[PDB]
RNA sequence: AAACUGAAGAGUUUGAUCAUGGCUCAGAUUGAACGCUGGCGGCAGGCUUAACACAUGCAAGUCGAGCGGUAACAGGAGAAGCUUGCUUCUUGCUGACGAGCGGCGGACGGGUGAGUAAUACUUAGGAAUCUACCUAGUAGUGGGGGAUAGCUCGGGGAAACUCGAAUUAAUACCGCAUACGACCUACGGGAGAAAGGGGGCUCUCGCUAUUAGAUGAGCCUAAGUCGGAUUAGCUAGAUGGUGGGGUAAAGGCCUACCAUGGCGACGAUCUGUAGCUGGUCUGAGAGGAUGAUCAGCCACACCGGGACUGAGACACGGCCCGGACUCCUACGGGAGGCAGCAGUGGGGAAUAUUGGACAAUGGGGGCAACCCUGAUCCAGCCAUGCCGCGUGUGUGAAGAAGGCCUUUUGGUUGUAAAGCACUUUAAGCAGUGAAGAAGACUCCGUGGUUAAUACCCACGGACGAUGACAUUAGCUGCAGAAUAAGCACCGGCUAACUCUGUGCCAGCAGCCGCGGUAAUACAGAGGGUGCAAGCGUUAAUCGGAAUUACUGGGCGUAAAGGGAGCGUAGGUGGCUCGAUAAGUCAGAUGUGAAAUCCCCGGGCUUAACCUGG
RNA sequence: GUUCACCACGGUGUGGUUGAUGACUGGGGUGAAGUCGUAACAAGGUAGCCGUAGGGGAACCUGCGGCUGGAUC
């Protein structure tokens, strides 16, 4: 299936490793899955601060 | 066997399985001997296969080799078709 | 003991016969009174009874493969 | 045989066991015959500690059971005050 | 957990004096800015919904007492199960809680230093039948009929208690409590009546969110 | 007295409207996963996927008071080399004890849910059965024989093991003798047991035959219990009967013959899927979904098959045969089965220690002493859940600075901070310290027993032998605010608004939708909102959905009356007088396990939790 | 021990059901400043629609029967 790389950057290619969970796009056609920022290969967002959680970014110090 | 006791309690069968075996091939050579002599419709010879039979068809059953059940059954139903062959 | 009264649909068996024993089960949701049957085959020793009459057959211990009651009783018979 | 012995409730380091007569063979905790009392190590001076009808306790005697080293020092220590 | 943050903005949102402040200045000039809610604008225009005085009323109930949100459900759960109105057993819940109830007797300047009292092992329960005099530190105590409550020796000569009991004389001592500043000695005779709280809260509008 | 309390809607079709109707949302729940974060305690829970393959350790032993005995061990008596205090060899003489014969246990406890749609389960009954240990009885327990394991002697085998000769004991085995019951009987009669051990002739543990209990097991009947008709016909030992066999026992269970039956639209047959229940979640209820942990039942133990022994198995850590796989081998042959508890590899989004003790409750053995018990009782790991506590508390204004907005001076963060005065829960440190323990043994006394003041047993006293947890729970002191806040959201639903950046890009999104140069919708900030040691996201069930409508919907035109009729099964059905009592109603009785749910109480400092009725 | 009976593994042949794939092919849907027309909605410029048959690049046209869910009369 495909599933979306949500957030702003990320390192994905192919032969990466993701972690895949449910939740359509409704404007994308035959997308049914959003990728999980952070999980396995995934990086989370680079430089999220509020938000942080839904894309897998540590809390700054 | 993988403890001693389930070693010791596998060969204490076979001894009480040749032992018990021995016996349970008695109890039946003498019951043909009672279905060959009905076979023959011969209450003279039957009558003398039925009586060397109880002896040995219930002390097995005292022995438990078969049970005193079967043991009364064996002799009451082969005590009918006797009975009834020309008593 | 337990005692169950219904028709004879079949006799043409030596010594038995099939008794209809009907009842009224409930539906479980919508509550109307479904009238079901079951065949159940009776021993009748003497060989007596008909099709289409009244039997009192109670159970006892099995007679056959699926025979395990007899009949006791002919209260009606067929007009 | 048939044993009257106690069957663990309560809790962790808090037991509270229930006296039961029940097949010998079967768990500690698992299918039983009857229930007839209970049994509190951990109560209180103005609490009913050990239960037990003796009514059935000796109904079950004349039956066949056979107590426990701890019900039976139970009821030794019940029937006496 | 409890609430730590500041105590004055919480009124503020809810729009009327919560007692989070001991009684020794008005409550309109400790804050001298209870007329707008906190932050940076407050006062201003959207009309409130049917939601939104639900929210602010069980808010400002759980404000008061200092329950969080868990344990607040949980007394309505007790409160809808239990006999009689609702909304009326939920607040005899929460007035009947031991941190509460130190209180109303006056050895806490507010619901919060009376929270650091019981919670600090410094007021001893004894039940109503029973003889001795436990050490309890757990706020949430639901207080019965009949129990007393006793102060610590260890914390009998408390220089914040003592100053604690000149305070609530002002603010008066309820009929269903007796106290005795002298033994530091309190009884909970009755859990409180409908008509023994203020009128400004809203009871029934607690009852109506709790019910989706 | 009480168990008797419970029901919300919104957005989105239109220029607007009402209706219809779908979609979405707000709730609750989880054996959850993931993301960010994370202090503690109590109580629970923790491979849902591979019934995948399994390294290693443990999970079933025990009895010398059945027996020959003596491999070790410890003593004891004498030989004493005496080396004078070194010290050894003979002895089962004693405590005991490896292997061996014998008994009991291993059929329990524990695990799993593959199979199984009905030899299952649930409910209610039935009759044609067996049942070790236990309770209460009854009649006995007499007298002999031949062996044999261990031990020898000699081989074979790499091992696993094995072959032969000789041969000893027994509560091992086999005759004979008797037999209250019990079995067969043609009812005249026939046949059938056992074993000894222990304590000072007794008593006791045993053994034999059996009766009645209890317990357990087997068997049967009726009713109920998933989907598919784009599966309608299914059966030949199949339906029934007789003679015979078979079983502990009814029975086509088997067999020979005889008949031609048996089942099915009230769903047979064939399929797909599934362990069933008490229960659990949800729901106002009715329903719907589900069958983890706890308890009952069932089935299974690498796969297929057969049995043995035994009261009980067609046997989880037993046997035999076959098979796949893994391993050892001297290549001839052999060994094994974690769906026991830990644990490994693998699979996976994901689920823990190769821990302690039998102290307690149980189970196995024993006369006991005592041994065994991965059951169990605990400890370890994990925010996985429920519950509780904390991360301080008061007081503090020309309302400090800093941030943010701004109309450039005000607002806001905000009593918030600082300052001042306190407090020490939890954690840390130091003490003290219940209860889980049932009082074993030994001694005395009483009663029974007896030929006996022995022995044995029951009862009554003394006494303190026994705690894994454990450095316990609790309780009391010391210290210092000291060690402890994050997560999501802020256009509407839906609580909470502003700047800056960006410019239909980057991005958000459950839905309606936002973004094209002034974005409350993206990204960051300030401020706020809701939760809080958690908070969000995803998965999943029910709800809202009266959106399968039984409670509780519709069919002129919104989806929906068959083209019309006749008619089979079926459903329903006029009046009056009777009978019956099946449905219906009421009463009684039995049953509906316990736990769970609810009500009233009682104990944990509260609660979760446990618990009585 | 031998032999017969029952029987597990295993083998053989022939069918049924069902999953994945398959050159090519049919319609369905989505997508842009396409090409050809303009079939329907007004009497949509030949009223529309239903069944059926023939025809046609394509909407569609024509015949037969039916309906009003057809305006103008």
């Amino acid at each position: 299936v495909s599933s979306y790389i949500g957030g702003e950057g990320h390192n994905l290619q192919e032969h990466s490793v993701v972690l895949i969970r449910g939740g359509r796009v409704k404007d994308l056609p035959g997308v049914r899955y959003h990728t999980v920022r952070g999980a396995l290969d995934c990086a989370g967002v680079k430089d999220r601060k509020q938000g942080r959680s839904k894309y897998g970014a540590k809390k700054p110090k | 066997a993988n403890t001693a006791q389930a070693r010791k309690r596998a060969r204490q069968n076979t001894k009480r399985r040749q032992n018990s075996a021995s016996q349970r091939s008695m109890v039946r050579t003498y019951l043909k001997r009672v279905d060959a002599a009905i076979a023959a419709k011969d209450y003279d010879a039957a009558t003398e296969a039925y009586k060397k039979a109880i002896p040995v068809l219930d002390r097995m059953a005292d022995k438990g080799i078969i049970h005193k059940n079967k043991a009364a059954r064996r002799k009451s139903r082969l005590n009918k078709t006797i009975k009834g062959l020309q008593a | 003991a337990s005692v169950l009264t219904g028709r004879v649909v079949s006799d043409k068996m030596d010594k038995s016969i099939t008794v209809l024993i009907e009842r009224l089960v409930r539906h479980p949701l919508y509550g109307k009174q479904l009238r079901r049957s079951t065949k159940i085959k009776a021993h009748d020793e003497n060989n007596v009874c008909q099709q289409g009459d009244l039997v009192r057959i109670k159970e006892t211990r099995p007679i056959s493969k699926t025979k395990a009651w007899t009949l006791v009783d002919v209260v009606e018979k067929v007009e | 045989m048939v044993v009257i012995r106690l069957a663990r409730g309560g809790a962790k380091k808090r037991p509270f066991y229930q006296v039961v007569v029940a097949d010998q063979r079967r768990a500690r905790d698992g299918r039983y015959i009857e229930n007839i009392g209970f049994f509190n190590p951990l109560a209180k001076e103005s609490e009913e500690a050990v239960r037990l009808n003796m009514e059935a306790y000796h109904a079950w005697i004349a039956k066949g059971a056979q107590p426990s080293d701890r019900v039976a020092s139970l009821v030794r220590a019940y029937n006496k005050a | 957990a409890r609430y730590i943050g500041p105590k004055l903005k919480l009124s503020r949102r809810e729009g009327t004096d919560l007692g989070l402040k001991s009684g020794v200045k008005p409550y309109d000039v400790k804050t001298k800015k209870a007329a707008r809610p906190p932050g940076q604008h407050g006062v201003s225009r959207n009309k409130t919904s049917e939601y939104a005085l639900q929210l602010r009323e069980k808010q400002k109930v759980k404000r008061i007492y200092g329950v969080l949100e868990r344990q607040f459900a949980n007394y309505y759960k007790e409160a809808a199960r239990k006999r009689g109105a609702t909304g009326e057993n939920l607040l005899a819940m929460l007035e009947s809680r031991l941190d509460n109830v130190v209180y109303r007797m006056g050895f806490g300047s507010t619901r919060a230093e009376a929270r650091q009292l019981v919670s600090h092992r410094t007021v001893m329960v004894k039940k109503a039948g029973r003889d001795e005099f436990v050490r309890v530190n757990i706020p949430s105590i639901q207080l019965q009929d009949g129990d007393v409550i006793a102060i610590q020796e260890k914390s009998r000569e408390q220089l914040r208690i003592k100053n604690a009991i000149e305070l609530a004389t002002q603010r008066g001592i309820p009929e269903w409590l007796d106290v005795d500043h002298s033994k530091l000695q309190g009884t909970f005779k009755k859990a409180p009546d409908r008509i023994d709280l203020p009128a400004e809260i809203n009871e029934s509008l607690i009852v109506e969110l709790y019910s989706k």
